[PDB]
């Protein structure tokens, strides 16, 4: 529940180069791949199950 | 920096100055494995293009 | 000093605020 | 998250709609056809008398 | 007036000289000028009037006539075709040459016999099979929804017949190359030491050294050839297939293929074509070369009076076939576009998914979260019918490629049980000129054919009665 | 052309169209595939041979009579009187070669390309195919 | 459109649009399978040439 985003999956450490005003990572398929944690600012990832 | 003549119809006078006008177009556009745009071609100015 | 010169190649400016790689989008 | 508050007559409440032409639809209020979220209204006999 | 553009260039990486033909219209009209918001390409840039040319298929601009001949290379239309030209450099556009002019000395009585020949080698290329795949519906229309399978299941059975069509799809490309190579019925082995004659066979049969166990033909032809999935411990496009969509792997891995391959040559290099009928029977390698001589009416003992010379000239083909292979920019295109075509369609069908198709959105959990469900139902059973509709047109040209691949899979298969094991009187099917031998070899996805066919050379007129 | 066939003349239609993703490039490299295999099939089919041959001056060839296969210089198109009756007995519809009252009715994006090999140089095959298996 | 607001309009062609696409997808659907028999026919003229 990344503020909002539903799903499901595996949750791991990146090494993503997230800008400062860079939020959300996206594949080509128009779904999200990486998302950064709100609440400490880290890049995190998205694994599917 | 400010002096005085009458330039205009394609010259070249230092002004320490630039302004363009923007125009609605297409542009495709490549990202960097760092997520850094690198290149870009726009659609509208040759059958290359 | 009014005078024409010529841009080249300037005003690439990012359209959106979503992270990519390697991916050749295209936008309008 | 933004919110506009006026009174108007109660009997336009079908203007107030996007893509809804009208005496203050053209001219006063304008409604874009992308709007997400509702509207709230009531009786003010107590609130104009 | 109106019409369609299309845009003559060469490789990008070679010039940036371009030409653009505009499609059925005359320079008389509106090509002959451009004004602003006037034609919908903006670009004025041309000035519409500097080597206007008018052509059958709509005049051209851009490229000057010659009135030269030479075989072409980008066909425009009605006899026109334009190339790369150095004056320095521009673009041309001329008529097409048919060939060579020439004519024959026919008369009452002269004929024509040809007093030396030339043992050569030409190649081959056939595709008999693809890549298998196998779909699920629930995950990639429904992906992980509860509701949305509950809505899915209310359209009937729209997804049984997927399925098995698809299976039904694999398991003939599975007996494709049970059918093509499968001829044999016991495995051969090479002879131990290999001599024949002065015949040189070390360029096709395996070579132990290496840990595959390929010929060095077979090398170069894997190594050209590039792969995007072969579906091993799948666990960047390749690993973006995680909406439903998977690949199976062929049942007869590169392995036994070669042994095939292997006792397919042992058995055409010391049996002729009795292990095609029979069982295998042993002849030395020259006296079946002269009966496949006499095969097409020429007498054993030209070989056996010249078998050093014939020998070189086959090793001399053996030789230069390697390079022709190696130094070509691209002769595997049959196989390389028959992976290119899948690889293309399994990337658009994934791309199909970010589409709204009239729907608020393209994110089904955002879209069953936000809203109270009576709308959702909607918006779902739009995005439901839409996908659907996305995924018919998949498996209804995947149906039509197979159909074509069996074709292929078919000739090749006539082909190898008829040039291999026996010589062949088609004449133009095993190879130009009259045909020798045929030696096959494997390829991802396919096979390679060398053809060793006999052509003859320099003649000397005479009186006939 | 999709845009021409669906939404005539409508920025709106063509606006909403874009919506449903690659419906159009779909239906415009399935005819282009069709289009390109067409101008192959006449390749196979005439040019098994690469160089064109010429007929012997003399129509002699022993008692035979080759004059009604063999082409007649005197007509324009230089083909043999057996294919006139061909051309006459098939009734062509349209070639869209600048149709410029149904054939003009397909001004709707259905355009119809033109082949490669104009039906004038197929005939020099077929001169040269025949003209070399008599000789 | 000349009887209709953008509202509903919208509605009333996407009715024609997916009329005509399901039509259009119809014909390269019956011309690749006609065009199939011809390449089975083109290879059996050149074989017998
Ligand atoms: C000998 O053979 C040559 C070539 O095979 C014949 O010469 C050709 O004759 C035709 C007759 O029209 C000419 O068009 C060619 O240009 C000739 N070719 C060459 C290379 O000369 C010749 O007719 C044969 N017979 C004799 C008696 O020489
Ligand atoms: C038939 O063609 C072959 C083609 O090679 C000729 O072989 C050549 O013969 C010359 C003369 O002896 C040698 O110098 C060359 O080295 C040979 N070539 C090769 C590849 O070995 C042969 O001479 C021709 N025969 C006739 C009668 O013309
Ligand atoms: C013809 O056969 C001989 C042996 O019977 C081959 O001889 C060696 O082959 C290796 C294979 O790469 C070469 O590296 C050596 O240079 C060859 N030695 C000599 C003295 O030639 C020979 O390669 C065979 N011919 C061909 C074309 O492979
Ligand atoms: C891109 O990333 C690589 C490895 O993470 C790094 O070596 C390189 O300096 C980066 N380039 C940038 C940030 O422009
Ligand atoms: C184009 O040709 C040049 C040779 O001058 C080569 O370096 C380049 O790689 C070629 N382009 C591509 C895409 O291979
Ligand atoms: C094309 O242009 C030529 C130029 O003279 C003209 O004669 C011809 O009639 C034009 N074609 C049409 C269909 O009008
Ligand atoms: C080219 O050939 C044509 C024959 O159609 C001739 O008329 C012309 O004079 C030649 N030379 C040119 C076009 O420079
Ligand atoms: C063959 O001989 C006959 C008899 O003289 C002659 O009429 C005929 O023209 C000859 N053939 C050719 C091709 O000239």
């Amino acid at each position: 529940n990344f503020n909002g985003l539903t799903g499901t999956g595996v949750l791991t450490e990146s090494n993503k180069k997230f800008l400062p005003f860079q939020q959300f990572g996206r594949d080509i398929a128009d779904t999200t791949d990486a998302v950064r944690d709100p609440q400490t600012l880290e890049i995190l990832d998205i694994t599917p199950c | 920096l400010t002096p005085g003549d009458s330039s205009s119809s394609w010259t070249a006078g230092a002004a320490a100055y630039y302004v363009g006008y923007l125009q609605p177009r297409t542009f495709l556009l490549k990202y960097n494995e760092n997520g850094t745009i690198t290149d870009a071609v726009d659609c509208a100015l040759d059958p290359l293009s | 000093t009014q005078s024409y010169t010529n841009s080249f190649t300037r005003g690439v400016y990012y359209p959106d605020k979503v992270f990519r790689s390697s991916v050749l989008h295209s936008t309008q | 998250v933004y919110a506009d508050s006026f009174v108007i007559r109660g009997n336009e409440v079908s203007q107030i709609a996007p893509g809804q032409t009208g005496n203050i639809a053209d001219y006063n209020y304008k409604l874009p056809d992308d709007f997400t979220g509702c509207v709230i209204a009531w009786n003010s006999n107590k609130l104009d008398s | 007036s109106f019409g369609g553009v299309s845009v003559i260039t060469p490789g990008t990486n070679t010039s940036n000289q371009v030409a653009v033909l505009y499609q059925g219209v005359n320079c008389t009209e509106v090509p002959v000028a451009i004004h602003a918001d006037q034609l919908t390409p903006t670009w004025r840039v041309y000035s519409t009037g500097s080597n206007v040319f008018q052509t059958r298929a709509g005049c051209l601009i851009g490229a000057e006539y010659v009135n030269n001949s030479y075989e072409c290379d980008i066909p425009i239309g009605a006899g026109i075709c334009a190339s790369y030209q150095t004056q320095s450099q521009s673009i041309i556009a001329y008529t097409m040459s048919l060939g060579a002019e020439n004519s024959v000395a026919y008369s009452n009585n002269s004929i024509a016999i040809p007093t030396n020949f030339t043992i050569s080698v030409t190649t081959e290329i056939l595709p008999v099979s693809m890549t298998k795949t196998s779909v699920d519906c629930t995950m990639y229309i429904c992906g992980d929804s509860t509701e949305c399978s509950n809505l899915l299941l209310q359209y009937g059975s729209f997804c049984t017949q997927l399925k098995r069509a698809l299976t039904g799809i694999a398991v003939e490309q599975d007996k494709n190359t049970q059918e093509v190579f499968a001829q044999v019925k016991q495995i051969y082995k090479t002879p131990p030491i290999k001599y024949f004659g002065g015949f040189n066979f070390s360029q096709i049969l395996p070579d132990p050294s290496k840990p595959s166990k390929r010929s060095p033909i077979e090398d170069l032809l894997f190594n050209k050839v590039t792969l995007a999935d072969a579906g091993f411990i799948k666990q960047l496009i390749c690993a973006q297939k995680f909406n439903g969509l998977t690949v199976l792997p062929p049942l007869l891995t590169d392995e036994m293929i070669a042994q095939y391959t292997s006792a397919l040559l042992a058995g055409t290099i010391t049996s002729g074509w009795t292990f095609g009928a029979g069982p295998a029977l042993q002849i030395p390698f020259p006296m079946q070369m002269a009966y496949r001589f006499n095969g097409i009416g020429v007498t054993q003992n030209v070989l056996y009076e010249n078998q050093k010379l014939i020998a070189n000239q086959f090793n001399s083909a053996i030789g230069k076939i390697q390079d022709s292979l190696s130094s070509t920019p691209s002769a595997l295109g049959k196989l390389q576009d028959v992976v290119n075509h899948n690889a293309q369609a399994l990337n658009t069908l994934v791309k199909q998914l970010s589409s709204k198709f009239g729907a608020i959105s393209s994110v089904l959990n955002d879209i069953l979260s936000r809203l109270d469900p009576p709308e959702a139902e909607v918006q779902i059973d739009r995005l439901i019918t839409g996908r659907l509709q996305s995924l018919q047109t998949y498996v209804t040209q995947q149906l039509i490629r197979a159909a074509e691949i069996r074709a292929s899979a078919n000739l090749a298969a006539t082909k190898m049980s008829e040039c291999v094991l026996g010589q062949s009187k088609r004449v133009d099917f095993c190879g130009k000129g009259y045909h020798l031998m045929s030696f096959p070899q494997s390829a991802p996805h396919g096979v390679v054919f060398l053809h060793v066919t006999y052509v003859p050379a320099q003649e000397k007129n005479f009186t006939t009665a």
